[PDB]
RNA sequence: AAGAACCUUACCUGGUCUUGACAUCCACGGAAGUUUUCAGAGAUGAGAAUGUGCCUUCGGGAACCGUGAGACAGGUGCUGCAUGGCUGUCGUCAGCUCGUGUUGUGAAAUGUUGGGUUAAGUCCCGCAACGAGCGCAACCCUUAUCCUUUGUUGCCAGCGGUCCGGCCGGGAACUCAAAGGAGACUGCCAGUGAUAAACUGGAGGAAGGUGGGGAUGACGUCAAGUCAUCAUGGCCCUUACGACCAGGGCUACACACGUGCUACAAUGGCGCAUACAAAGAGAAGCGACCUCGCGAGAGCAAGCGGACCUCAUAAAGUGCGUCGUAGUCCGGAUUGGAGUCUGCAACUCGACUCCAUGAAGUCGGAAUCGCUAGUAAUCGUGGAUCAGAAUGCCACGGUGAAUAC
């Protein structure tokens, strides 16, 4: 804000597996406010990955994330037109909300029959660089660089 | 003030119990069948202009049959003139 | 409009309200009816009496009407003569026993609907106006209350436009709700059409 | 739509249906009430219903089985 | 107590309620639960109280 | 002899009485996983107890009305830090850090004429 | 047994009046209980407030109806003719269930 | 306009009335009232009935009814650029003035500003200005915490006894309910700042820097809206711009625009079972229970003018079975047939129920709106108006975010 800065209300953990993270996923996901039917999506779509994929429930999560994790951000430095994408190392926060967003609105994207199968296609797809949200953390990076008139 | 709709309204209030409020329920029980016979035709002889259905709820001071409330007896603005001279008993501003 | 209206909200924490009877809200239309009956008939009536603040209470098989005037002995007169015919014709629009008691009170000059009504017959009588103001804020404020203002309104001066103008003196805390503020209005009509009047009356705080 | 238990037809519209018994067929007869109900004792008639600018001369048939007379009394207009 | 048959506006006495040595008039009257609604003009106002058929005589 | 609290959540009411004995709950005359303890508000209760590690030293019968499923178990909540008195006050002075013992202020704010809702205004024109 | 109700226009004359109503049967001599608090009956009402034109805009009102119990426990003879006719409460609508 | 089938209704087509539909006053005769007959769409004209009560100094009142005459009454007629009153709006942004003093021939200037600080003309320092008034915070209401008083129509923890029903002793503890108090006042410490105001962190506390929300909108502005709520100057109508009655219009249709509601789906459709509310209203009322009809609803029929009785079964949610990306078991438009409820009466122009028909629509161009936390979003409940009729207005709660570099 003008007067001072304020942080986004902080958030406790999730009540299964007690992560931080997942409870910020769950709220992203959130529709109408109803929190049980988001949670049961992820949790079944979670779960069905862990069956399928072979790996930990952890790295399920973590490594599908860390694919779709940038490593920088774009700042408007109005040199472009009153708009501008100037490169700078993304703050952690930042980091972890941007790929959230992303692979929430990739799996909204995806045209899979259930929510379910959107949600473990997109989290398969994107550990394998492959993607719709590993598309989009691969075309912002590529138009940063191209717009590096500053650093 | 137009005299016109008070002079309808005040006419019609004495002839709705005149002749309605005995005879109605007659209709209602014969016309409405409750347990076609040929009694229905002397009761639906009852004056057009006086009926309840006519009546309009108008307000007591001027009339106006428009923004009235029944339990006051009175418009809005009338509601308002009196509530806000204190003159309505424990009629205060609603603020929680 | 955008001015507070100090009475619908002074009454309530205060002051005490002016309608104080309970009643049936199932029959509060035709009892409301009963009450407002006589409030225009007692504001005809003590026109020539110059009436300062009336408390009226009807606990529906009564009425105890409470007056507060400049000179009780007009409105009562000579052993109870006048009033009498006045508790006859209350008792026979409401219909049931009216019990009316005036109280005597020195300088009603603090009271705004006498102030208010004594500016409006002074604008019916064509004298000057603001000579009028100006005398009914002087001898109120030195005899009494800490602040006193009059906001007249409407065809001043004999002009043929709108126009407002007032006096204010002392201080007259309005946005105060513990502030004791007395208001009312007065309607004078001449030849140029209806004159507006409003007075506020700041005496203390609780 | 119409009422439940029997066809309502206006009082004095059935005096004039009484009439009609006694004195057969006639000229068309402007009255201005609408609310009256079609039926088999009503064909035959030669009334003229209102439509207040004008009254227009119906005669009834067979195929206004339910219809009443303001189903043939035009009252607004087209362009 | 005598006179154990009631009519509505008919004047009694309170005997067993909070206004005793004085009457009143019962407004409506409940003959199936036996039970009287008599009101009392205290201060000039209404005050509906119930009575019982045995424990209150007409006047 | 029995250690009680109240607790609330913007629209529920409880009273939470802690008897000592098993490490079960009753809550409206019913056990906790059946009510709602296998679906959402399953562990919320049990976050004021965790810390103290009571898992059979006390039982708390619960009776509990209003809200929904979260506003129950957050008057649940409410009581079980109200009534955590029962013993030496050297435990609730860790509670207060997890922020269970401070009542919430967030409660639902009144509709305004004019509005739809609580905030939300009318549609604007474009021109 | 006697069920005394009191209904009020205000908090400040309701509890004023049934303290009156506690203490003449309690001195007297009989079986008293404390006053039940019976929950206050708001009504609200909402009208629109500018005479000719006015889509969102509206006044607020409200009132609040106080209620009271007493329901004094044994109706001896000390209280029957002592307890009411004293308080002058004309803005208390007392009702009394047997 | 917080309710247009007639009425409402002001407007129109026809039928009528002129001291009148409403009011003061004069004269004359008649109790008022309750009856029906013919004609007309009715307003209404034209007859046949019955009664003559209370009570007066019998001048026969006091009530009312009919006729006649003038003064007159009447108008939601015109003008919110002749007005009162009320209201939108700038804007709850922090502004706006009065006494002296002083300066300039004077309009005017200072005060009303330079430095910190806050939402604030809030406070302090500095200082040819010193003081005061309106406004803001401030006194009001609710919410967040505790104590005292208080237990029926509300409740059942410590206790037991039975219809296993708080139902009954008892407790009145306490859910809840409602009066009176206490508590938050930069107060406690440290640091910073000027040693002043003030700020940041921590402790206590249920809540720290007006804890959260609402009411309350300054001097003034738009000759802003309302002669149609009412009042009112001037002007106009007066066997007519007045008044009554039936029907019609206010709902039309080659169109444009605003405010809203429902959709385009497997996050969901259908079917069964099941858990938890708050705020209100209710006597020509809410209408249980029982029976009939698939049903809308009808008949019979308790309780209460209200923590008792009813509206009222809270819905999203959660378990399974079904359908698998289709113009589909998505969504329902339009139309026909057959009924129910209110009301003289559903007639252009109403609601709801049953059967049949299943348009458009694949998240929508340019553009644009609302929201900083219990908010947005989503799902239900009640109320005003209401003979009977809301997707609008007002109010209440369930679940409950995202994002601020």
């Amino acid at each position: 804000p003008r007067r001072r800065v304020i942080g986004q209300r902080k958030i406790l953990p999730d009540p299964k597996f007690g992560s931080e993270l997942l409870a910020k996923f769950v709220n992203i996901l959130m529709v109408d406010g109803k929190k049980s039917t988001a949670e049961s999506i992820v949790y079944s779509a979670l779960e069905t990955l862990a069956q399928r994929s072979g790996k930990s429930e952890l790295e399920a999560f973590e490594v599908a994330l860390e694919n779709v994790r940038p490593t920088v951000e774009v700042k408007s430095r109005r040199v472009g037109g009153s708009t501008y994408q100037v490169p700078v190392e993304v703050r952690p926060v930042r980091r972890n909300a941007l790929a959230m967003r992303w692979i929430v609105e990739a799996a909204r994207k995806r045209g899979d029959k259930s929510m379910a199968l959107r949600l473990a296609n997109e989290l398969s797809d994107a550990a394998e660089n492959k993607g719709t949200a590993v598309k989009k953390r691969e075309d912002v990076h590529r138009m940063a660089e191209a717009n590096k008139a500053f650093a | 003030a137009k005299q016109s709709m008070k002079a309808r309204e005040v006419k019609r209030v004495a002839l709705a119990d005149k002749y309605f409020a005995k005879r109605a329920e007659l209709k209602a029980i014969i016309s409405d069948v409750n347990a076609r016979w040929n009694a229905v035709l002397k009761l639906q002889t009852l004056p057009r202009d006086s009926s309840p259905s006519r009546q309009r709820n108008r307000c007591r001071q001027t009339g106006r049959p428009h923004g009235f409330l029944r339990k006051f007896g009175l418009s809005r603005i009338k509601v308002r003139e009196a509530a806000m001279r204190g003159e309505i008993p424990g009629l205060k501003k609603a603020s929680w | 409009g955008q001015k507070v209206h100090p009475n619908g909200i002074r009454l309530g924490i205060v002051k005490p309200w002016n309608s104080t009877w309970f009643a049936n809200t199932k029959e509060f239309a035709d009892n409301l009816d009963s009450d407002f009956k006589v409030r225009q008939y007692l504001t005809k009536e003590l026109a020539k009496a110059s009436v300062s603040r009336i408390v009226i209470e009807r606990p529906a098989k009564s009425i105890r009407v409470t007056i507060h005037t400049a000179r009780p002995g007009i409105v009562i007169g000579k052993k109870g003569e006048d009033v009498e015919k006045l508790r006859k014709v209350v008792a026979d629009i409401a219909g049931v026993p009216a019990q009316i008691n005036i109280a005597e009170v020195r300088k009603p000059e603090l009271d705004a609907k006498l102030v208010a009504d004594s500016i409006t017959s002074q604008l019916e009588r064509r004298v000057m106006f603001r000579r009028a103001m100006k005398r009914a804020v002087q001898n109120a404020m030195r005899l009494g209350a800490k602040g006193i203002k009059v906001e007249v309104s409407g065809r001043l001066g004999g002009a043929e436009i709108a126009r407002t103008e007032w006096y204010r003196e002392g201080r007259v805390p309005l946005h105060t709700l513990r502030a004791d503020i007395d208001y009312n209005t007065s309607e004078a009509h001449t030849t140029y059409g209806v004159i507006g009047v409003k007075v506020w009356i700041f005496k203390g705080e609780i | 739509r119409s009422l439940k238990k029997g066809p309502f037809i206006d009082l004095h519209l059935l005096k004039k249906v009484e009439k009609a018994v006694e004195s057969g067929d006639k000229k068309p007869l402007r009255t201005w009430s609408r609310r009256s109900t079609i039926f088999p004792n009503m064909i035959g008639l030669t009334i003229a219903v209102h439509n207040g600018r004008q009254h227009v001369p119906v005669f009834v048939t067979d195929e206004m089985v339910g219809h009443k007379l303001g189903e043939f009394a035009p009252t607004r207009t087209y362009r | 107590r005598p006179k154990t048959l009631f009519e509505p506006g008919e004047m009694v006495r309170v005997n067993d309620g909070p206004f005793a040595d004085f009457n009143g008039v019962v407004e409506e009257v409940d003959y199936e639960k036996s039970r009287l609604k008599v009101s009392v003009s205290i201060f000039g106002r209404a005050t509906p109280v119930e009575l019982d058929f045995s424990q209150v005589e007409k006047a | 002899n029995q250690y009680y609290g109240t607790g609330r959540r913007k629209s529920s009411a409880a009273r939470v009485f802690i008897k000592p004995g098993n490490g079960k709950i009753v809550i409206n005359q019913r056990s906790l996983e059946q009510y709602f303890g296998r679906e959402t508000a399953r562990m919320v209760v049990r976050q004021p107890l965790e810390l103290v590690d009571m898992v059979e030293k006390l039982d708390l019968y619960i009776t509990v009305k209003g809200g929904g499923i979260s506003g129950q178990a957050g008057a649940i909540r409410h009581g079980i830090t109200r009534a955590l008195m029962e013993y030496d006050e050297s435990l609730r002075s860790e509670l207060r850090k997890a922020g269970f013992v401070t009542r919430d202020a967030r409660q639902v704010e009144r509709k305004k004429v004019g509005l739809r809702k609580a905030r939300r205004r009318p549609q604007f024109s474009k021109r | 047994r006697i069920r005394i109700r009191l209904k009020a226009f205000d908090h400040r004359l309701i509890d004023q009046a049934t303290a009156e109503i506690v203490e003449t049967a309690k001195r007297t001599g009989a079986q008293v209980r404390g006053p039940i608090p019976l929950p206050t009956r708001k009504e609200r009402f909402t009208v629109l407030i500018s005479p000719h034109v006015n889509k969102d805009a509206r006044d607020q009102y409200e009132i609040r109806t106080h209620l009271r119990l007493v329901d004094i426990v044994e109706p001896t003879e000390k209280t029957v003719d002592a307890l009411m006719r004293l308080d002058l409460a004309a803005g208390v609508d007392v009702q009394i269930s047997l």
